[PDB]
């Protein structure tokens, strides 16, 4: 088996009334160091795997579309549209 | 590429325009047409923001690199890739394709209307279309005549 004599004596026995004040200075360093590792790689990383999908699949995150047709007015000089909604699809391929 | 083969050349007078419709249509035509260089101005701004504080509270010139090139790279993920940016130039292309396939026959025929145009602006008072008055004429006959 194992003799963990001391580290169950110590399991058993130990200070309810005992702690230590923290540097804030030191805990807010480490915890910014940690912060630097986070963001940087870890959002390179993630970015990667969110906007991959969004780079070589656009269609799926625009579903509709607009398009035109335009017809003139010539006594004021104006152009006139009207307009339709498609579904954003593959056109010609 | 079709639909900007089909327009040579986009004026900024002709964005503007649809700006009415949708606006930073000039941003979305920056992001996918490579008409200048996108320099990340917010990301460059928010690294010297962030100079400004590693100056007073002194951190190494090595975190002051470090947290200029973090926001810059920022703004660049968030600017390059926006494929949504694409569409928006899509729908752009296609109404400006319109516009000007219109404006083109205003010209063309510009001459031949000279004569009906001046009784027509000194008797109808009206910036309404032509379009839009004849279908507001149509409706109204439809609703209230002897019929
Ligand atoms: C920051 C607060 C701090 O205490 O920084 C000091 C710590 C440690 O700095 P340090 O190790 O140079 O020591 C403290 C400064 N002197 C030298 C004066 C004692 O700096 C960092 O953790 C670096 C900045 C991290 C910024 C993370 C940004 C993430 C993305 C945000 C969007």
């Amino acid at each position: 088996m194992l003799d963990d004599t001391k580290y169950i004596q110590m399991a058993q026995k130990f200070p309810r009334n005992v702690s230590v004040q923290l540097n804030k200075k030191l805990f807010v360093t480490r915890t910014w160091f940690r912060n630097y590792y986070f963001v940087g790689v870890f959002g390179i990383f993630a970015y990667f795997i969110y906007n991959q999908p969004k780079i070589f699949a656009p269609f799926s995150g625009y579903p509709t579309t607009v398009a035109y047709k335009a017809q003139p007015d010539f006594l004021n000089d104006q152009v006139i549209f009207y307009s339709q909604q498609r579904q954003n699809t593959l056109k010609n391929f | 590429l079709r639909r900007k083969q089909q327009l040579g050349k986009i004026y900024p007078e002709e964005v503007s325009s649809y700006t009415q419709i949708n606006p930073d249509i000039a941003n979305d035509l920056n992001l996918t047409f490579n008409a200048k260089l996108l320099w990340p101005v917010r990301g460059m701004t928010v690294g010297a923001g962030f100079f400004a504080f590693a100056h007073l509270f002194n951190l190494p010139y090595s975190f002051r690199l470090g947290l200029f090139v973090l926001p810059t790279a920022v703004e660049l993920a968030f600017t390059w890739g926006n494929k949504t940016s694409q569409f928006k130039s899509i729908e752009f292309m296609d109404y400006l394709l319109q516009y000007r396939v219109s404006k083109a026959l205003l010209e063309k025929n510009a001459k031949h209307f000279a004569e009906k145009k001046a009784a027509y602006q000194k008797e109808i008072n009206s910036s309404q279309s032509v379009q839009d008055l004849y279908n507001q004429l149509i409706t109204l006959v439809s609703e209230q005549a002897p019929s």
